């Protein structure tokens, strides 16, 4: 995509913009409490750690 | 024909020749894009048209 001006004229500061997406495929792991209980597959998953570490690497 | 009648005319022609020479001296050691004139950013270059422009400018000034 573009970011404003994009005419191709040898001198016009051709501006560009590429939109890409980064997808994590992570495995959810249920917790077991011995007493005979479990956590469903639809429980909350801590992504905040993932965003944190990804952003630190980018910075 | 009366251009080169007065000696003064001749002397003036000489004075203009030397001045034009010293002027044109600036057009040394630079490029001359003459096929795809699109002088790139950050290069000391020119093309025949810009030369003609500057020449006409100098001339019209010294009038």
């Amino acid at each position: 995509d573009t970011s404003g001006p994009a005419t191709i004229a040898g001198n016009s500061t051709i501006n560009l913009r590429d939109d890409f997406i980064v997808e994590f495929n992570m495995k959810k792991e249920r917790y077991r409490d011995r007493k005979g209980g479990e956590t469903p597959f639809f429980s909350y998953y801590d992504y905040e750690s993932i965003r944190d570490r990804l952003f630190n690497s980018m910075i | 024909n009366a251009t080169f009648r007065d000696a003064s005319s001749r002397r003036l022609a000489a004075a203009t020749g030397v001045a034009l020479a010293e002027f044109l001296q600036q057009f040394n050691g630079l490029a001359v894009f003459t096929k795809n004139t699109n002088i790139r950013t950050g290069i000391i270059g020119t093309n025949p048209r810009l030369m003609l422009g500057k020449i006409r400018k100098w001339a019209q000034d010294n009038v």
